[PDB]
């Protein structure tokens, strides 16, 4: 289950927030590992290895006052118990020993482009690449932002301007990151990429120069599965 | 003198650059972020080197871009990649067919390491 | 001559001399949808968006 | 003294030149013998000015053709005029939308009499 | 909550119908673009017909004409001919080499070139030119020379300047010629306004207006060129002819050499205009010595009729475009009221 | 509705942003007005400083049937001559008389007596036409020619300095007379031809009042007028030096002996056609030199002032759109 | 006509002789430059912990490569591990940047071309990894196998920064523009960008890549790009709207992207960044080595020039020969 994989990271703040959710809380929206649901469990595992466990176990809140409400520093510069999540989680559960990120939706630079018209999941009109002959690259499946299936509450009216969750958060994690089939197909269409690419066989290229190789990573927390 | 040697090198380079043909079918759409990145992806797709003057111009467009608030806006959304691709091929046609050797001689006299803009892509 | 056939196709648009107004129209209806979600939440489950 | 004045005038000029629109359908075919004469004809037909950077770019494209035996042959036949107006409008859209004013003021400090490349055509009305 | 849902339903239905009407107006504008291109082709073909086929543009003995000019070289040549290496080298003077169908266009080209680029004595080789004149040791013209000796022997005097022009040294036109034309003329690119249309008074380039004796259409120069693409391209170098002077000044950025009007208007460079009472030169192009005229005029009538038909079709499509825009505005204000009442 | 209140506060914030932008516009206007007033007090200071401080017309007046003799007889005794700069036999001077007659014979007495206008509206002012096609007697110059009795029945021309295409080549760096750095002809060898003694556009000594800021782009008369009268041509010493240098000639060539070639195929021959008018000889005087330096600085100041006026017109064009957008936004906000 | 063709053939022959003369000139210049580098080689011969922290990590490939460094073509292609290439004069700032970049990008291998990066791994047709890869068998036949993933960066695919370098600064700093608040005044805690503050070794400053770039324009720009170092956390937080993408505080706190804030305790990246050496005369040696690298680069480019002209002279010959035959068949026609 997803929540058991959250509770495996006992030193992380995500299990702390889930334990408070079973029994600060107002500003937060939730963790990224619960918001996104992907049908393709293989592609889910590959994007999970792409993001890294620090970004995907990071909590998202609506405002910046929630960021100032979670952790507060003292006059010396060290983190003590008396901050919000730290005291309210060390009262019952484990402390925060590892780092955790916090992402606030009013400060992100949101997508400002046409959204595919007449669509339910509100996909993004990003430019599909093309080879010199006039055709798409041969193993192109799609941009990785367009795979995540959203809970229909968060599609609109989360931002104070009215933006959704797909065009603020899910753009500013993997912007113009596109999905291929095999790694030789990904190398074959390497000049036509923007920021990175991700192949369904495995193999991760995060920047236009650097690219991972070796084993594929294994992380326990994944995206959830739709029903 | 040194100027005669560098003028001979300029005439060699211009006679090589005149003969490289512009490709026939150029239907393509590459997502890009800067001008130099488009010229690198455009040399990797189409196996031809761009001119010296074209690499200088394609760098100074980005140096002219640096300052303002457009630097955080994606350049893929400002100018269209088919429009930018056609722009760089038209400037490349001008730079292969039109220039002279004395202009190249002066621009290579003004600075050393002029080979940073000349490409090793031979065919 | 290969450049002109593409520059005219980009200068025309999805709708000739109309498409800017249709973009304005889609933004107006988008504002209407945002207001109707702001008034009532559960209507999003009717509109899937 | 003069530096802040040139920076403010460059900001004024770029904020003006961003909003001058490109024409919608251009179907012209201009016989020409140089790049400067081609830009003068494209100013006189389409009543719009060209940016500061395009005028010095066309002066450099006209000056690079000095010294050859192909200097005397006509540029109309080397480069087709539709292909030589398309590049003017694409370079002009690049020069209007993308740059900044710090670059342009740093260019303007290196020369007095920079209004030779700024032109008195006002496209309104 | 039902009024917002009804507003969304009505707004979606009206936006879909309005988008279908946008598809219709796009289709009408595309048909207009196609038909204006076809009209451009027909007007291009009319200008192509008017080069030398039609015997008369719409207007708003040559040996005696040479012999009136008492002092030039061509007068001496014509008076010798109407009475030794110099008679072998000369092809013949530029007034004698050309022929023009209509008097107005020939008179205005003769006023264009000037009365000393009309009396030019042409030569095939530079050895003929250095045989026409001989000099002293100081740099003075000698009276016992090529053209001056037989002039003083026959009586007439070369006292004014005269040109000489080598076919071997003239830079020949090196551009694709017109295929399947027996007169072997030049496909110089025709200017076009920003509408897509040719300039409204435009009648064609003036190097394509001269009719040559077919002995000189090919092989005059040892590299195998004709008189038209060496000599007449270096006298009318993309010179183009308009109908009236207002039509010439109206289409002044599209020129890239001089232009010439059929009323009298002559400009020779870009900034240089010629004003005032029009000068009169005595030498004129001759008139060629009519069933080709009748066939050309029949084809002219056919082209003008088909052009009129294309104008009627573009007018009908423009009317239907206007009706589509009207219904567009009505549907737009309808659903704007439908969204603004909520 | 709290969401409509948040909408109204965003509308008020955008109204405040438009107000800050429009007061920035009028601040920029006031800066430009102060700059123009600095220019104007400098030009009035220069005005009071300046106000403290064989013949060409006898040769022009003999050509009685052209416009040049008409304007000469008028200036020895309207709305036309506010734009007319002057007959081109009076705008330039060369030192040596033989080379004067050579460069005058090159151009011909129809383009040596040519009335250059500053602008095309002056070219429309010089000649006016009926609806039929003849010249009108109530036109510009023909009124003057009939008011005197001067008979302009010979054809003339009109150079329009705004419509001339200028030379794009860089001028000799740090020069007094602003000569043009034209590429000299070179043989198959490295050396120049043996008779080459310079071009002919660089030989006309132009007046210091006209060197800069004549044309609206800031061009002289050598860069426009005396370049478009004769482009790129060479001046050789003798005729044999001219004939031996045919593979390296540019657009034309003349020699001091009296040999002219206009084009790469045409070799003029025969006796020499005379042109009666010619360029004059420049005179040397220091008071007129100081007055002409004052007039050159005056013309450069007037050009800078006119460009500042162009820029204030440009920023007014921006502030009108700022006014219109702010008013439309106020109408939209008060409407809802 | 034959009168065009005779002149055309003789022009082609003169062109061929010109190309042979140009090959002779370029080979003379190449021999001169090679004699110069032989003279510099004999001059250079006449002039004649961090690795422990790499050894703490047994699972990553950088420890394997450190074993092979201390005691085939894989050691020839790879330039060096990221923590071995640069040096920082502060313990604090080095610890903060090594906490920033992560241990995966601090233990990264650095190649010349993509060919070396194909030489590092191997993938069979089933898509599963075997130890028949060169780096994997290199690791298994001497020590332990490699379980943690590693990244290989490529010096030719790295898109370089394109800004004027601070004029004649020896370290080749970047000409980055400083941030400005909307009142026109510099932020108070701003003490520099993190990419200029690394001391980089003088052998690698210039002409590393085939274009002639250093390691600061290619390697250390693309690791962290135009990030701003502030003195304390509050100076970083208060100046949030003026930063570009990236912010670092010496107190503790990194703003990765413009909306991401880092809170909580800090996972100590046990690999640190190195320190510059004390003043020793060996830098003189390193100075000579710097010059040697530039000399080699110019010889490389001279080779490209001769190759360029070789292609052109082939088009001078073949056409000519064909044209020669065409000439005589015209003379065989009439």
């Amino acid at each position: 289950d997803i929540n058991a994989q959250i509770l495996r990271h006992e030193n992380s703040a995500a299990g702390v927030l889930s334990l408070v959710e079973t029994l600060l809380t107002k500003g937060v929206v939730g963790v990224v590992a619960k918001l996104g649901k992907v049908n393709d469990e293989n592609l889910s595992q590959i994007l999970s290895n792409y993001l890294g466990t620090r970004s995907m176990l990071a909590v998202v809140c609506r405002n910046y006052e929630s960021v100032t409400a979670l952790e507060a520093y003292d006059n010396h510069g060290n983190i003590d118990i008396n901050a919000g999540l730290h005291c309210l989680g060390s009262s019952i559960g484990r402390e925060i020993g590892d780092s955790f990120d916090a992402i606030c939706l009013e400060n992100l630079r949101p997508y400002v482009g046409q959204h595919i018209a007449d669509d339910l999941q509100r996909r993004l009109d990003l430019l599909k690449p093309k080879l010199p002959n006039g055709e798409c690259p041969p193993g192109f499946l799609g941009f990785a932002v367009n795979m995540i299936q959203i809970d229909p509450a968060y599609l609109l009216c989360v931002t104070s301007y009215g933006y959704g969750l797909r065009e603020t958060l899910f753009y500013n994690l993997f912007s113009r990151l596109q999905v291929y089939k095999t790694r030789a197909d990904m190398i074959s269409a390497l000049p036509c990429i923007s920021d990175g690419a991700v192949s369904l066989d495995g193999g991760i290229i995060r920047k236009t120069g650097i690219f991972n190789l070796g084993n594929r990573d294994e992380v326990n927390v994944r995206f959830a599965k739709p029903t | 003198a040194d100027e005669g040697s560098l003028l001979r090198r300029a005439e060699m380079y211009q006679d090589y650059m005149k003969q490289v043909p512009i490709p026939t079918n150029r239907g393509s759409l590459i997502p890009f972020t800067s001008w130099v990145g488009l010229s690198i992806s455009m040399k990797q797709l189409y196996g031809q080197p761009l001119h010296y003057l074209t690499n200088v111009l394609l760098q100074r467009w980005d140096q002219s871009r640096f300052g303002t608030d457009s630097e955080e806006q994606r350049l893929d959304s400002i100018i269209h990649p088919t429009k930018a691709e056609a722009t760089i091929w038209l400037v490349e046609e001008i730079h292969r067919l039109t220039p002279s050797h004395l202009h190249m001689a002066l621009l290579w006299r003004s600075d050393p390491m002029y080979h940073s803009f000349i490409d090793p892509i031979f065919p | 001559f290969a450049v002109s056939n593409m520059l005219e196709a980009l200068d025309s648009g999805k709708f000739g001399s109309v498409s800017k107004e249709l973009e304005e129209i889609a933004d107006m209806r988008m504002d209407l949808v945002k207001r109707s979600i702001w008034l009532y939440p559960s209507l999003a489950y009717t509109v899937f968006e």
